């Protein structure tokens, strides 16, 4: 399990793996981490596969009475605002909950990380799961704010083939979500071997 | 003292095709080193298009597959129509994250075709998570037969082998074969087996046998 | 795993089932486990494996260098003496749940042994995980001084029992035959468990693999 | 873990903390942002558990602005003090406590400059200086050292760059940046960011 | 389980019953629980297995060594003090209900008990085992001083009747033994 | 029930043709003594329907009083329907199992018996809630001991008559004498058909020794 | 378990005249991988190699010990060994620690050497021994390796089905299994010649 | 302790030892075990003491308002109803060894049984207490069908006699009682 | 030992006027089962000390057998040489100490009465080594009920006699067989003087109980 | 706790501890030494419970020496990382084990340069690369994106800046400066002493 986000001048991307494995057992290869909230939210799975989508399709529930409701669309920080909210009700009861809250907002691009320990806080960069360091160290390597944007697209992609080359934990396809002004779009869904024969020379 | 959960086992598989949903699942109910019973299928059928299948503790299979069949007929009930598949798996992952603190330890897959009329397998876990997938294998046994399916119906992990639609037949010998072969290793698999069908023209049941120890 | 023992009208009838589990995977189906002690006394073992297997290689090379100092047919006794006091020497930290048969001047004298050093001199016995089902199928149908393919039958009956309860074997119940005389010993005795033919061909073909690096030694 | 001082002066209260926000491994956030301006001459810290400084800046810092809504005017910093100290007497003995460490600056039209001191057991003190963490250990001497009732600003600036080139020596945390707050008869005024390049 | 020894004016009588389980299940219904050492002196056992068999070969090897170097026939009081000093020695791992009886030429019939800590004590009569608690409930109801051989024999036949009809690990047969100046009388009842 | 005191031990039942027998013992154990050697431990349900159960014995003296409440209430609604035995096996399951749910398990291990309109029923109910249909069942150690016995002979002959099914738990109850130590010399037989339903005395064993002769 | 501490897969299959061995290639603490090219299967005298897996530690230090053992028994007699005479040695080695045990399964592949027979077994932590005709496996993953050998296995294979068999059961087994990966190596070896191959995995 | 009901043709005869013990000092020396409840209904109790009082007195307090509102004399069986509600539906934390027995104008005297679990069986003759086993041994072996009065005082005196002598807990001093048609009737017994 | 199987009970010891007394019962109960109901709890050592213990009995029969030989063996010097009871006080001491250092105790609580040489002498050896001197010693539950009644007539009267001490002892018995679980009514009396040791037959105690007339 | 880099080269190893001392709280001593001069072409690190390396440093270095002054010439790499492995996987079962941490660094005339890698419990590895610590997972992504088997030493050193100035960013430890030897052709070659001014 390895997830990142970092946002610059054009946007968000949002890249992560697709393995979730079951302790030494792996699961399946094409679990699709990043949960789809809106057309303006992109939620990702960052420890414990139940507790993440659950919670994320109750925070999409919440949103879409909130938009409803006010004929406005919700902005990041009260998402977020929300989804800790909603979390810190079972606090010891063994919720294990590390996700990422990316979207577009009346400021521009938000960028928010909640914990089910309730660290909501702002940022530029974050990196959640088991290798999370290796998409840090090689992140903050390439990491710029006036970046392009196919620039960014090999940032996080040989960011996550670092990672999962590391780590034992994380593998399968590699997606890759880019938000902008009006919505996210979708990039690619890379596969590790197709990255190890185009990225090994 | 009194543990709340115990290990029955079984193995319950599903394969999804063009325009078909195959669930199969061993009867065997055993309990540590004793035989329960010889007839106790994983199966069952929902509606005309809908078959389930629950391993694992066998009490809460029961409770949970008689709950769904209330919420089934309550949908039914209120709003002239049937449910999909993937509002029934909905539903499902809504009622294991409601017993979250204190779990389901069952396995669950469900098959069945979808409003386009294809095949679909939603598999599960014990907390409350699914995913639309082609083909899953739950129990005791999913480790023996996953890495199979990955060669036959992924068509994995080889080269110069083209992709064929997975037809019928095919289909029905791939699960007679993946059965027998699963048999000869585990401790909680065998002595029949009860191949569930979903078509567009109905569900149609198969008795196989297996061999008797 | 259940192991069986009994006395007929000479000697005596020894059954086994050959699945030798590792955890809760099948590892073997067919592991032998009627061990050789002597031309005619002969044991089983039950429970943790290599600890059953190096001690009655132990307890036969005993017996062998004694029979061979001596000059003479071994007995049972000084068996039944050796393995008591060595399992008692290790406190009961080995498990080895073992049969011991055979047949001496006096004649057939069966033993019993649990692995903390408790024997029983029994004219039946049944030992291993499901030893039940063979012992319900003694208790039901034994009755003193049988006679041969009487006691053979009644041997495989409750072995067979057993497999069919849980934790048998898918093996063909393994006999040996211990007699004043005559020592018989059947390894395919009856197969009931045909394997299912296969239904198609998962065969790979000549390339189907991708490979890196290669490489050819020669040899005499 | 990490550290906030809060040193008290004749006429201003010299608060600063520190920006880091790490999670046991990795430093998550370089920028963190532990203060909260209750009112116009009123400050706040927090550090403890790190779920929980948030809930009780909510709470503290909401129900403040309300009372300030509610009369026409602002707290005193004791009685409000004492109001964070009551609310975690309150949430102590329940089956949800709270683990945090705060202490209060704050400032008087006419009590003047007044600085208070939490523990995650609701003890109130009146202290001439405090800290929280592991560097308050080292830090709380040194500063002792070099100590007078009757200090000026920029004295208390320099003794802070003493006392942060201290840290930087004989710490085993990394700590790059402190962020610096001064309350004055104005309110709230914000210094500069102080870092140091150590080697 | 059930072990009893009584002893009479011309000799001693023994008795046990035999069903040595482990847990719930029986793993042997018949049992020597009784055990000759010499030919004249008997012990019975119970508690654990392994404990009182070893025990039991270790004296049996060193009483017969003792009284083959005296060329004359052992005592009783000599056998319940190698057993006293054998169970005494590893009370940290030994389970012994070693219970000594026997005639002998120079004292006659004699008992003498071993419970499980490792005490020596010369009994008229004695108990023994876990289902034993309730014959000792009425053992000094019942009792004559100065019986017969009969009279022991019919005893200790309600008695092991009775330990063997209420306590559920207790079952099986009654084995008993009748040691004099004459002969060794071992016989199976039932009823 | 965490701690059961006072148990039962093992419950033997098959069916045969147009019927099934069930026959239990009349032991009251607690520990290792057999404190209360007469006891019932089968309730014969109204007319139909049968029960027979191991484990602790006053959660079944307490489910005996429920379900006679419950079948009286029935009776008493006189409109010529009654509980089949399987809406009987249904409830007893759903209670068993809002029992464990609430970590207040009843320590039982119950068999439920019935023949009802050309069919023979027999089910089970353990205390965890699993529960199923068998045409021979066998708790506790039967499960171990006399279930490889109705298996060999269901396996040897599908069908049955009540004279072998009668002869077949005689011999099964007779080796439960032989070698549990928690049985005993008296069992009761209960038989229904459709003329009613009959419980038997207390029958006991006739057992052999005669290995007792050698060494 | 302290059995997947470092992970781990060896196989080995029995064919009609030929023996063919294969493990996985990763090394690295509980879910830190460190390199990809770890020796597992060692040499011991002439078309017969063993397999260990489990613990580095043990798997060096028994590769050694019995090096050292092996080494004395084939300088004290001229002939060269035979497999029952290795297994039975590699038997006593594990048994002499039998309260103090390695936390290895040795497996070993080897051909006859008068005729070309050839033998495949595997032991257990404490020394037990099992002699199949098929295949044996050990390692972390086991039900693995255990389906798709008893799905593919044929009983007269030429070399290069048997390679191919071998190649497709480990490429499968360690793409599902977590801790064990990062490549294959494979020995097939028969009475003319020895064969090495190394495979394609994913590096996932 | 020790605690004993015998019923005979026209009544009930019950038995108690006193010796009340916390750990190995005795608390009291003499004591009440038996406990009037109702005028021809008794209880013996034991196990813990504070437990069999409040359960005692709530019993008393629901069976006399039940018997003076059915304005006819109570059954004894309801009474061992009620004990088998109070004690099986509030188990857990009790530890009841309540014996009920008592004569009745319909159904003579009996004698109900309620052990620690909770069940309720009706018996011709009981035990109850830890050290009861030992005539527990022997009530099997001394009874016979069909006593008089004066057979049953004298069977559970020697019951008594030796529960006292045997287990240290138990001692103290005998109490009978004994129901009948006519009257109850009481008494103390010492050496 | 680290878990003492059959236990005896109180030990009781006073001086008087040229010999100690010393009184314990016979009862070797076994938990709360009295199994051995008449054993011998006072050793008489050769002419001057005595011995009398409590806890393990098998730990006492073994200092019996080490003490006998140890006696014997002076004895068989024939130097005229005796142990003192203040020698045997002091080895007994040193050999509990040395016991209970190994982490292996003996589990007793052991009296030593003895008069040489005009003076009397009383010693206390514990388990775990304390070891004093004293005009009156109590074990076990004696040291917290007869105790007081000791510390009371030696502090009413400074002396004694043969005859005070010995009804004394006979009331605290009774008083020890009122109120202790693990008492029995049996006992015997052991007293040395200068004309030897001797020891009584079993006496018994008489009892009242006129307040179980009372409510 | 810390981490010391040992690149390997085509014709060199690049090797680089640190100079911390610190016992959990304070850094005591920042101008240690974990760097073990085996022979002229042999160098050895070590990293563990801080009163087992001097120890191995003892029993290691001074059994080479004495090797060295026996037979008449320098032991290999390979055989001196054999020999610390069976010493490690001795000691280990007994009632004083060993925890440390080493990595291997040396030169042969014939092998050239070669790197191997241990564990505490007695692990082999001959690695391009290898790591231990926290720094392990930051150090390894950065080198394992950046590496080139015909690399020159330049760019080695260069690399190990750029990955040490990503080392001065995100963790929660101090680490202030770094020593940096060089194993070739002739020998140990010590390079500058490596720290940074941070901000």
């Amino acid at each position: 399990t390895t997830t990142l986000a970092f946002k610059f001048r054009h946007g968000v991307i949002v890249a992560a793996d697709s393995r979730a494995t079951a302790g030494a057992y792996i699961a399946s290869q094409t679990v699709k981490k990043v949960i789809e909230i809106n057309p303006y939210l992109l939620g990702t799975m960052a420890g414990g596969a139940a507790d993440c989508s659950f919670w994320e399709r109750l925070l999409a529930r919440q949103c879409r009475i909130y938009e409803l409701r006010n004929k406005e669309r919700i902005s990041v920080a009260a998402a977020s605002k929300l989804l800790a909210n909603m979390v810190y009700q079972y606090k010891g009861m063994g919720l294990s909950m590390g996700t990422m809250i990316c979207g577009w907002d009346k400021r521009g691009p938000g960028l928010y990380y909640v914990d089910s320990e309730g660290n909501r806080i702002s940022g530029a960069t974050f990196s959640v799961g088991s290798g999370s360091v290796y998409a840090y160290g090689v992140m903050d390597r390439g990491y710029s704010y006036d970046l392009e944007v196919e620039q960014a697209y090999d940032l996080a992609r040989r960011a996550i083939y670092q990672a999962t080359y590391r780590d034992a934990y994380s593998g399968g396809a590699v997606n890759l979500y880019h938000v902008r002004e009006d919505g996210w779009i979708r990039v690619s869904s890379d596969n590790v071997a197709d990255l190890h024969e185009k990225y090994s020379g | 003292r009194f543990s709340p959960y115990v290990f029955n086992g079984g193995t319950i598989l599903a394969i999804a095709g063009e325009d078909f949903a195959i669930v199969a699942s061993d009867t065997r109910l055993s309990e540590g080193f004793s035989i329960h019973t010889r007839d106790s299928p994983k199966c069952y059928k929902l509606t005309d298009k809908t078959v389930i299948g629950c391993s694992g503790f066998h009490g809460d299979c029961l409770t949970l597959t008689k709950i769904i069949e209330a919420r089934l007929k309550m949908y039914k009930h209120s709003n002239n129509k049937a449910m999909t598949t993937g509002a029934i798996a909905a539903m499902l992952s809504t009622i294991l994250y409601s017993r979250r603190f204190f779990p389901y330890y069952v396995y669950n897959i469900i098959g069945g075709l979808d409003e386009e009329g294809k095949g679909a397998v939603y598999s599960f876990d014990p907390v409350g998570s699914y995913q639309r997938d082609s083909f899953k294998a739950g129990g005791s046994a999913s480790a023996m037969l996953q890495p199979l399916l990955d060669n036959q119906v992924g068509f994995k992990n080889m080269q110069n082998v083209e992709h064929v639609p997975l037809s019928l037949d095919r289909a029905m010998r791939l699960v007679k074969d993946v059965f027998i072969s699963a048999a000869e290793r585990d401790v909680y698999t065998g002595d029949a087996l009860r191949i569930c069908i979903v078509t567009k023209e109905g569900i149609r049941e198969e008795t196989v046998s297996l061999r008797k120890d | 795993t259940t192991i069986a023992g009994v006395v007929y009208k000479d000697g005596i009838v020894l059954g086994a089932d050959t699945r030798a589990t590792e955890g809760m995977v099948v590892a073997d189906k067919n592991c032998s486990k009627i061990h050789f002690i002597s031309p005619n006394i002969y044991c089983c073992g039950a429970g943790t494996a290599a600890d059953t297997d190096m001690t009655t290689q132990l307890i036969s090379s005993n017996l062998e260098l004694h029979s061979l100092s001596t000059g003479r047919l071994p007995r049972v006794v000084t068996a039944n003496r050796m393995l008591k006091q060595m399992l008692f020497r290790y406190q009961g930290y080995i498990g080895a749940a073992l049969v011991l048969g055979g047949v001496d001047v006096t004649g057939p004298h069966l033993y019993s042994i649990y692995p903390h050093g408790s024997t029983d001199k029994l004219p039946y016995v049944t030992m291993g995980s499901g030893s039940l089902a063979a012992m319900a199928v003694f208790e039901d149908k034994f009755r003193p001084d049988m006679e041969e393919e009487e006691a053979k039958n009644l041997v495989s009956e409750a072995i067979a029992a057993g497999i069919f309860n849980d934790l048998g074997s898918g093996s063909n119940i393994d006999l040996c035959v211990i007699s004043k005389n005559k020592l018989d010993f059947l390894r395919p005795y009856t197969v009931p468990n045909k394997k299912g033919t296969r239904l198609g061909r998962y065969r790979c073909e000549k390339g189907t693999t991708a490979v890196l690096t290669e490489k050819i030694t020669p040899l005499e | 873990m990490e550290y906030l001082i809060g040193i008290q002066g004749p006429d201003y209260v010299l608060v600063a903390s520190d920006r880091v926000a790490a999670s046991n491994i990795v430093q998550m956030k370089d920028d963190h942002d532990k203060m909260f301006k209750m009112s116009e001459k009123i400050l706040l810290l927090c550090v403890g558990e790190a779920g929980d400084t948030v809930q009780f800046a909510e709470y503290i810092q909401k129900n403040v602005q309300l009372y300030k809504m509610r009369n026409g005017y602002e707290l005193s910093p004791t009685a409000a003090a004492n109001f964070t100290r009551r609310n975690l007497a309150d949430c102590l003995r329940s089956r949800t406590p709270y683990h945090v460490n705060l202490l209060l600056a704050g400032y008087d039209e006419h009590e003047g400059p007044a600085l208070y001191y939490m523990d995650y057991l609701a003890a109130l003190a009146k202290a001439p200086f405090a800290a929280h963490g592991y560097g308050a250990f080292l830090t709380l001497s040194i500063l002792d050292r070099y100590y007078t009732p009757t200090i000026s600003r920029e004295r208390a600036v320099e003794l802070l760059r003493k006392c942060l080139e201290e840290l930087q020596k004989r710490f085993i945390l990394n700590l790059p940046t402190f962020s610096v707050r001064i309350i004055d008869k104005n309110g709230i005024h914000d210094l500069d960011n102080i870092s140091f390049p150590k080697q | 389980t059930t072990i009893m020894a009584v002893q009479f004016d011309g000799g001693v009588v023994l008795g046990a019953d035999s069903r040595t389980t482990t847990g719930s299940y029986i793993a042997n219904r018949v049992t020597d629980k009784l055990t000759p050492i010499h030919d004249r002196i008997f012990c019975c056992r119970s508690g654990s297995a392994a404990d009182t068999q070893a025990v039991a070969d270790a004296v049996t090897y060193q009483l017969g060594f003792h009284s083959i170097e005296l060329n004359e026939p052992p005592l009783v009081h000599t056998a319940a003090s190698l057993f006293k000093e054998m169970c005494y020695r590893y009370r940290e791992d030994l389970m012994a209900g070693i219970i000594i009886a026997g005639w002998d030429p120079q004292e006659g019939g004699q008992v003498y008990s071993v419970p499980m800590g490792g005490m020596m004590v010369r009994q008229s009569f004695a108990i023994g085992g876990s289902g034993s608690s309730y014959i000792y409930g009425y053992v000094d109801a019942t009792y004559r001083e100065g019986m017969t051989k009969e009279e022991c024999l019919q005893f200790t036949a309600n008695a092991l009747a009775l330990a063997m009809e209420r306590d559920g690990s207790s079952g099986g047969v009654i084995r008993l033994a009748a040691i004099a100046e004459s002969g060794v009388e071992r016989q199976v009842l039932l009823g | 029930t965490q701690n059961p005191m006072v148990t039962g031990t093992s419950v033997l039942g098959v069916k045969f043709e147009g019927g099934v027998v069930i026959a239990a013992d009349m032991l009251g154990s607690y520990g290792s003594l057999a404190r209360f050697r007469n006891i019932s431990r089968i309730m014969r349900v109204n007319n139909s329907t049968m029960l027979g159960a191991s484990g602790d014995y006053a959660d079944f003296q307490y489910l005996k009083q429920v379900l006679g409440q419950m079948v009286i209430d029935e009776e008493l609604l006189g409109d010529g329907h009654s509980y089949s035995p399987r809406a009987i096996h249904s409830w007893l399951t759903r209670a068993m199992y809002s029992r464990r749910s609430k970590m207040n398990p009843l320590w039982n291990t119950m068999v439920i018996g019935g023949y009802a309109d050309g069919e023979s029923f027999l089910g089970y109910v353990d205390m965890l809630g699993v529960a199923y249909e068998a045409p021979s069942l066998a708790t506790g150690y039967g499960a171990y001991l006399a279930q490889p016995l109705l298996r060999e002979v269901l396996e040897k002959q599908p069908v049955l008559s009540q004279t072998e099914a009668r002869d077949l738990v005689e011999r099964c109850m007779r080796v439960l004498y032989y070698r549990d130590a928690r049985s005993y010399n008296r069992f009761q037989i209960a038989t229904v058909t459709e003329k009613g339903v009959e419980i038997e005395g207390p029958l006991s064993t006739e057992t052999n020794w005669d290995i007792a002769h050698m060494i | 378990s302290i059995m997947s501490y470092n992970g781990g897969a060896v196989m080995a299959m029995k064919g009609k005249n030929c023996v063919a061995i294969a493990a996985d290639r990763r090394f690295g603490i509980q879910a830190q991988m460190v390199t990809t090219d770890f020796q597992k299967i060692f040499p011991m005298g002439d078309r017969l190699y063993i397999g260990l897996a489990g613990l580095a530690t043990d798997v060096q230090t028994v590769a050694q010990r019995l090096k050292f053992r092996l080494n004395l028994y084939e300088l004290k007699e001229g002939r060269q060994i035979k497999p029952y005479t290795l297994m039975s040695m590699v038997a006593n080695l594990l048994y002499e620690k039998r309260f103090g045990p390695y936390y290895t399964e040795p497996v070993i592949a080897g051909l006859d050497p008068k005729t070309f027979k050839p033998f495949i077994c595997s032991l257990d932590l404490i020394g037990c021994p099992m002699v199949t005709d098929d295949f044996v496996v050990s390692g972390t993953c086991a039900e693995q390796m255990y389906g798709m050998c008893e799905s593919l296995w044929e009983p007269n294979m030429d070399p290069d089905h048997l390679f191919e068999t071998i190649s497709q059961a480990m490429l499968n087994a360690v793409d599902r299994d977590a801790v064990s990966g990062m490549g294959v190596i494979v020995h097939i070896i028969e009475k003319d010649k020895i064969t090495t191959r190394t495979l394609k995995a994913r590096m996932d």
